[PDB]
């Protein structure tokens, strides 16, 4: 009977931090696929199924809209087969990822003058995070063999560290607000 | 991203404040380390994220800056800070260094003491036949040194060593070597070392008489 | 308490291969971002490689694909595989562990990796006879580098000057170390020069009379 | 790393205010945080911390139940709510960040950064912007010397009152009195600075007297007499 | 409540010695996982505390290495191994351990040097103060050590006992210096009924107190 409520994810006014990523399930719906595509204020709008065309010629059994903010240097983590501070330790594609990736620039939103620290992403873990898995533990990592007692000190690191968007950043180095649609009948084209 | 810093050279007094600038091409927050290095030695961490202190390091070091400045002082210099200092973009997958700012300690004029030194016997029988000048603790950096055999100015048979500054009053050291076969070094009989620098208000010259 | 220990470095022939390696204490290497990095002769800092906790690695575009980075968790060393030297591979090479917005705050001491044609040769090392008075010792013509220089085993360090080693025309170095000393010494005390030169495992000790 | 903090003045006793801390420079979401208070001329005591995402707070028995302490993420903000004040409430408000964030890093332990202080008053109230008076300045020559030249700031209430001499450029020399109180509840500082007995005729020395609880900005040109 | 005892309050030293300050707590603060639970601060006059040492004997970020925490349980030091004038303030231990955080009493750290003698300095009234009724003479003593002087206001040679009030700075942190004033407070009627008004100081770097007048 209506829409898909893209509008609920893309254009909210508020973004999660990658380490804690925000999901949006979507059900009962139907999706124009190309009023994303054909919208051109996206930097990235890749996909690794098949087309952003024939995507809303099919009906799905669900579908996922995960959403987050990272550097845009990092942006090409988000995708199957890829390594690195995100890809390892934040956010996880799957190698068989069927699905699209979105970016934008958010420079104007989530940069502060002297700084934003409010976005976050997990610097320290001991092994890799599986695919759409999501980490939001706090406890200080143990990088020596002295155990860490509950005190931030040497070889004792509190493991989320702080993207610090200034707006004089270079663009590699600023905030883009990212979307991941997942496919797996509910909603369709 | 590259990183740019002035000057590359650099000399102070003991006490004086010194600063030191990076200058970053596209923008980077406070995401900036510096680093000293001792010849010889491995890189210390002195500053971590623009302006912390990392622990240990004596207080006198100090970054500021933000964006594309920053800027490291130190505030009182001492003798043993002479190194090399490199600024480092930190959370880069490149890990970008600086070219490094090379800091020496400018000290009051310090005239050299000249000794020279005839082959030993034990190398005379090889053939080959090294004659060794050595100007000791003295500043600024650079003295001439002329080698004469007989009263000839040589040249393009020598070769010079530096040190570098001496931790505690800062001045240098170098050894001048002369190098010919057994055959000239027996050929003549005065070799001579005559030096020239700042703090002598005549050449000096050091002798000797084969046998 | 925390140190970084390597090893591994020396010459080597063009083309061939070499393996370096970093003993970690107190420092958990699979638990770190532990990096390489490389200075040559004269020139600032190279990274080389790099080694996340959880396995990923990353390389410089200069060493891609021949360079591969691992370690030994049971030893907790890290270790740099070097193959297909080249002349520009001729550097210290540092280990570091990493730290991101805190730096790389603990180093080892550096390894020496020479990659070049030319043969190990262990120097001739002859005296610099001699108020003060300067004495010396003259290490003439080894390869490669470093030659080491202490005076009675340690036991004189005052007055001691050892200057860097110059590159003659042969293509072989030398030096000289140099002490100065009270002229009432000579013929009192005994003056002994050590050179070590590990490459072509070479230790002299020379003593020095007027 | 700053923490800047707002608010603060006079409050009727039994009333009410609100502080707060606006924190810049770094995580802020990850820190604990606290208040820390200085009654004039008394040492330090602690009042209340807060974790990371409010959740947790803690208070001294002396504040239980009239205070309250809260802080909102999105706005990088820290706050302390004050109810049923009185005289023995009067002091200078520290908000301060906790050094770690791991356990056994409780949220009322060590503080590592400091804000700038605001100063909270309360009594039958009295809110009086000063008058400010020249202190001529005592010469003995013009060729050379140094001469003393200042700015009396008299009957004010609440504290503080700031003094700046030529809004900022001038700081050597410059000596700002502590306030005394006199036979009425009134405060009054004297400020004086020491400059070159020559300079008088050549630089125009303004102090730049700013009580802002009654907003009381005032310029006066100091000169000579004779 | 933990009770935080230091000792001494009141530490004269001079430039390039050592400064020692011992914190007692009558509970213990041994380990809440290995670590004692006691910090340092220092206020320097006019700002805000800054934290020297933490745990017990770790050196904050940016503290000079001169600083120096030791001690276990309930027996603590702080030791300055050289005090510089830069290090004048007060300093406080606390604990990090219980809910109440208590402080010390407050360690007040006073920096000896040569004794220097004022420069006195006299004020006459505003006109715009008298367009008031009230009359305020200032006499200013600048820049000198120790802070022990006291000053007396003479009128006509008369001298006063109950118009003065006195404010003193703290320490200067560079010279390490006191300045002090004193504002004579009359009304403009018996202002102007006299002619002389004196200021007469006596410090311990005169033998003859300085006196500075001025005739209305």
């Amino acid at each position: 009977t209506n829409l898909c409520p893209f509008g609920e994810v893309f254009n909210a006014t508020r973004f999660a931090s990658v380490y804690a990523w925000n999901r949006k399930r979507i059900s009962n719906c139907v999706a124009d696929y190309s009023v994303l595509y054909n919208s051109a204020s996206f930097s990235t709008f890749k996909c690794y199924g098949v087309s952003p065309t024939k995507l809303n010629d099919l009906c799905f059994t669900n579908v996922y809209a995960d959403s987050f903010v990272i550097r845009g240097d990092e942006v090409r983590q988000i995708a199957p087969g890829q390594t690195g501070k995100i890809a390892d330790y934040n956010y996880k594609l799957p190698d068989d990822f069927t699905g699209c990736v979105i970016a934008w620039n958010s420079n104007n939103l989530d940069s502060k003058v002297g700084g934003n620290y409010n976005y976050l992403y997990r610097l320290f873990r001991k092994s890799n995070l599986k695919p759409f898995e999501r980490d939001i533990s706090t406890e200080i990592y143990q990088a020596g063999s002295t155990p860490c007692n509950g005190v931030e000190g040497f070889n004792c690191y509190f493991p989320l560290q702080s993207y610090g968007f200034q707006p004089t950043n270079g663009v590699g180095y600023q905030p883009y607000r990212v979307v991941v649609l997942s496919f797996e009948a509910t909603v369709c084209g | 991203i590259q990183l740019t810093q002035s000057p590359s050279f650099l000399s102070a007094s003991v006490g004086d404040r010194v600063t030191i600038t990076c200058r970053a091409s596209q923008g980077i927050s406070s995401d900036l380390a510096w680093y000293q290095q001792k010849p010889g030695k491995a890189p210390n961490l002195l500053i971590y994220a623009a302006s912390t202190l990392q622990s240990g390091v004596p207080s006198r070091f100090s970054g500021s800056g933000s964006g594309t400045e920053f800027t490291l002082t130190i505030s009182s210099l001492q003798p043993e800070d002479f190194a090399t200092y490199y600024c480092q973009q930190l959370n880069s997958d490149l890990y970008t260094f600086g070219q490094g700012t090379k800091l020496e300690i400018k000290r009051t004029v310090a005239a050299p003491s000249v000794f020279i030194f005839p082959p030993s016997d034990e190398q005379l029988k090889s053939g080959t036949a090294s004659v060794v000048c050595l100007l000791n603790n003295f500043y600024p950096r650079e003295a001439k040194v002329q080698w004469k055999v007989d009263n000839a100015l040589q040249s393009g048979n020598s070769q010079e060593s530096v040190t570098e500054q001496d931790s505690k009053d800062s001045t240098y050291s170098l050894s001048s070597t002369l190098t010919l076969s057994k055959a000239d070094y027996e050929k003549h009989k005065v070799y001579a070392c005559e030096v020239t620098h700042q703090g002598l208000s005549s050449p000096v010259t050091k002798s000797f008489n084969r046998g | 308490e925390v140190q970084l220990v390597e090893s591994g470095g020396g010459l080597i022939q063009p083309g061939g291969s070499l393996r370096l390696s970093c003993a970690a204490s107190g420092i958990i290497v699979s638990s770190n971002y532990m990096t390489w990095v490389r200075q040559a002769p004269g020139k600032g800092l190279e990274w080389v490689s790099v080694i996340y906790s959880g396995g990923s690695t990353f390389y410089a575009d200069s060493v891609k694909g021949r360079f591969t980075i691992s370690r030994d968790n049971s030893k907790n060393t890290l270790y740099l595989q070097m193959s297909s030297l080249r002349a520009e591979d001729t550097a210290v090479y540092y280990c570091a562990r990493d730290l991101g917005p805190y730096g790389m705050d603990v180093w080892g001491q550096g390894t020496t990796v020479t990659v070049s044609s030319a043969s190990t040769k262990g120097p001739s090392v002859f005296p610099l006879a001699p108020g003060t008075a300067a004495l010396g010792c003259l290490v003439k013509d080894y390869f490669p580098e470093p030659v080491t220089v202490s005076w009675n085993s340690g036991a004189l360090t005052s007055g001691v000057h050892t200057f860097p080693a110059v590159l003659q025309s042969s293509g072989l170095y030398s030096l000289s170390s140099v002490v100065t000393v009270p002229s009432s010494s000579l013929g009192t005390q005994t003056y002994i020069c050590n050179v070590n030169h590990k490459p072509s495992n070479t230790k002299v000790d020379k003593k020095v009379e007027p």
